[PDB]
Order: C-alpha cells, then structure tokens, then sequence
C-alpha cells in the first residue's frame, strides 16, 4: 500500500512536470488562459503530494 | 451537391474518429498483453518466495 | 561494543 | 476519453487496480527476503568475483 | 534423541563457523553492516549450545 501512494506520489510528481511543460509552452504561445489552468492543477497537486 | 457536400464532411468525421478509435483499441491490446505478462512474473515470485 | 570489536579486528 | 465509468473503462480501471496491487504484494515479498544478511553476504562476493 | 541433539549442536557449532567466516569475509569487505548481523547470531547459538 505504500509502494502504491509512493508511485502515486511519484506520479503527482510526474504531473507537476507535465504541467509545468505546459505552461511553458503556453508562454512560448503567448496565450494567458493555458497558463492559468496548469498553475491551479500544480497547487492543488502540491497539498496532495504534503499530505501523502 | 449541398448534401454530397455534408455526407462526405460527416464521413471524414466519422473516419478520422474511426482511425482514433482504431488506434485506442491497439493500444490496448498491447497494454493487455503488458498486464499478462505481470501477471506472469508475479506467479513465479511465490513459488521462488515459498522455497 | 560489537562494532567497536569489529573496528579493532578491521585496523589488523 | 472521459475516463467516466464505462463497460471498458470500468474494466481497465480494476485491471489496472489488480497488477498494480499484485506488483506491490510481490515487492513487499520480495523485500523481507532482501533484508536478510545471507542474501546480502552473496552480492558482496559476486561483486567482487565480477571484477575479477 | 540424544545423538539428534548432539547432531544439532554439531549443526550449531558448524553454523557458528560458517557465520564466523562471513564476519571475516565482511572485514575484508570493508563492510560494518555484514559483520553486526554475524555477531548477534554468535552468541545465541552459543547459549543454545550450551543448553543442549
């Protein structure tokens, strides 16, 4: 079971990442509202990953 | 030729989702086959762990 | 008082 | 795509789930045999027997 | 029953040798951790065995 929150840990953290890219991405594009989506889910993922 | 014009535009629709319904099915297929062979190695792990 | 037995058999 | 519950997703999900599960066990498994000493004791010598 | 417990005590005494000779092997190794484990099981074979 703790094998399984520690990859789901890891993969909270794999997500960050990815949506971290993203935003990146979207400031390379210069578009605002993809920028604002990533920074909510890394929040939100960040408590989850504390809490873990 | 107004509706010629819509039937092919609904049927490239329908093809393209078909091609990404095909390509989701292979996937997982393939994927099915990745779970098997967990399952696989699993088997052996008790009978190596037992003994 | 183990390890500092070890350590004493290790120097040698 | 949803991911919602569905005749194929819902079967996927508890695949998924199964494995995954089954992966943990065998590693639990796998690790009280990794802790003891013996087992440990052989890779030492292997290592060194490789070099060799 | 008594030459299964002399037997016993001649498996202790041979265990003891083989734990004794992962010890020196762990000196060689250089390892602490492999040596710790070695001593422990000395000295409860050593009161069983004397028990017997």
């Amino acid at each position: 079971a703790q094998k399984r929150s520690e990859k789901q840990y890891n993969d909270a953290q794999n997500e960050i990442n990815k949506w971290q890219r993203n935003a990146q991405l979207a400031l390379q594009k210069g578009d605002e509202n993809l920028a604002r989506q990533a920074l909510e889910r890394k929040k939100t993922y960040t408590d989850t990953s504390a809490a873990l | 030729k107004a509706s010629l014009d819509t039937q092919s535009t609904q049927v490239e629709t329908l093809k393209r989702n078909l091609i990404q319904l095909e390509s989701k099915i292979s996937e997982a297929k393939t994927k099915k086959e990745m779970l098997k062979a967990r399952i696989t190695t699993a088997k052996a792990q008790e009978q190596l762990q037992g003994m | 008082d183990e390890l500092a037995a070890l350590k004493a058999q290790m120097l040698p | 795509v949803r991911g919602m519950n569905t005749s194929s997703a819902m079967s996927a999900f508890e695949r998924m789930e199964e494995k995954v599960l089954m992966q943990e066990s065998r590693a639990q498994a796998l690790g009280e045999l990794a802790g003891a000493d013996l087992e440990t004791q052989f890779a030492q010598l292997e290592g060194g027997s490789d070099v060799d």
